[PDB]
């Protein structure tokens, strides 16, 4: 078990460029590439898939014609990783409490931050002063007692007992 | 690509060029042609559509056709800054989708 493998539980991943109902294409783990928008407005429809592939082609280093690898996909999830991680460290809300934490409760909290967005896990104050006191019961709790675990229990129960347990434990189960 | 250009042109500035798109029946033969610009490190950006109408803030330089299962792109006095990748796009009924070519390179010398 591993971020990626994480992320994959929680998110899926696509191999096939895929356009979403709000017109995002997007593949791999989340990855979103453009967005999609009466003849110019279809030739701008067509141009919105050229440029995502365009932007897939050149995160992979090939001519993917919209089709990528696993290892491809986990390629471009360590990008992802990587820029998540960048915006973190430069969040006076969330470098304090993502330095104080270990490597699988890191995990944790950039799932958060892939689901939600950096701002949307700055708002949980509560909660990430009593990660960064090392409060892992509580914080479980007052996780527990949010609007994101109202909408995705299972996500939240499996982040929550992530950063409750620091283990990878609650997806090794399957 | 189902669509398939010239690969390369090199040119003088001020030149006309013209690249061309082959197709079949299914996709340019019963639908019209988008023409899509690259410059060098830069995103894909719309050049031409509807055969022959210049996208928003295009130059009047560019000009474009349709014909059979074929399609053309033409740069009248070829400048500097028209050194790019050029692509074809269009809907492909079979597929029923939007098919595109390889692409073509202008290089201005």
């Amino acid at each position: 078990m591993n971020i990626f493998e994480m992320l994959r539980i929680d998110e899926g991943l696509r191999l096939k460029i895929y356009k979403d109902t709000e017109g995002y294409y997007t593949i791999g783990i989340g990855h979103l590439l453009t967005k999609s928008p009466e003849k110019l407005m279809k030739a701008f429809e067509s141009l919105s898939l050229f440029q995502a592939k365009s932007e897939l082609d050149k995160a992979i280093g090939r001519n993917t014609n919209g089709v990528i690898t696993k290892d491809e996909a986990e390629k471009l999830f360590n990008q992802d990783v990587d820029a998540a991680v960048r915006g973190i460290l430069r969040n006076a809300k969330l470098k304090p409490v993502y330095d104080s934490l270990d490597a699988v409760r890191r995990a944790a909290l950039i799932n958060m931050v892939f689901q939600m967005g950096e701002t949307g896990v700055a708002g949980f104050t509560n909660s990430l002063r009593m990660l960064q006191q090392k409060r892992w019961d509580e914080a479980a709790v007052n996780l527990a007692k949010s609007r994101w675990y109202n909408q995705t229990p299972n996500r939240a129960k499996r982040v929550i007992t992530t950063f409750r347990t620091g283990t990878w434990d609650a997806y090794a189960n399957l | 690509p189902v669509l398939t250009q010239s690969p390369s042109v090199s040119a003088a500035p001020r030149q006309r060029v013209t690249i061309s798109v082959s197709g079949s029946n299914s996709n340019i033969g019963s639908n019209t042609v988008n023409w899509i610009q690259q410059l060098p490190g830069r995103a894909p950006e719309l050049l031409m559509y509807d055969d022959d109408l210049l996208a928003p803030g295009v130059s009047d330089r560019f000009s474009g056709s349709r014909s059979g299962t074929s399609a053309s792109l033409t740069i009248s006095g070829l400048q500097s800054e028209d050194e790019a990748d050029y692509y074809a796009a269009t809907w492909d009924d079979s597929l029923n989708g939007w098919v595109f070519g390889g692409g073509t390179k202008v290089t201005v010398l």
